[PDB]
């Protein structure tokens, strides 16, 4: 179909975007699950430390 | 369950000291009775050998 500059539009937008997305969005959410992983790994290890 | 098992883990290990010691108590009991009969076998020795 017709071929225009649309696409350059889209294309700037979702580099700005996956630029931010980086530092906003993945940061907070990734951090609250590795401090989960660390609560249930050290939660697990403190059975092993009252028991030896 | 951590804390509780040190809190179980320091009751048994201090009674057990105490326990122990109580052995060392039986054997002070112990050492003076031989030393108390061992005088009273010199004297016996002492007052037998004396009438020969």
């Amino acid at each position: 179909m017709n071929i225009n500059a649309t696409l350059i539009g889209q294309s700037v937008a979702f580099f700005i975007f996956v630029l931010f997305c980086m530092k906003f969005v993945w940061p907070p959410v990734i951090a609250a699950l590795q401090e989960r992983q660390k609560k249930i790994a050290d939660g697990l290890d403190a059975a092993n430390r009252a028991a030896r | 369950d951590l804390e509780l098992a040190h809190e179980k883990a320091g009751q048994q290990l201090r009674e057990a000291k105490a326990q122990a010691a109580e052995i060392v108590e039986q054997a002070k009991k112990r050492a003076n009775q031989i030393v108390d009969e061992a005088r009273d076998q010199a004297r016996t020795e002492g007052e037998r050998l004396k009438a020969q």
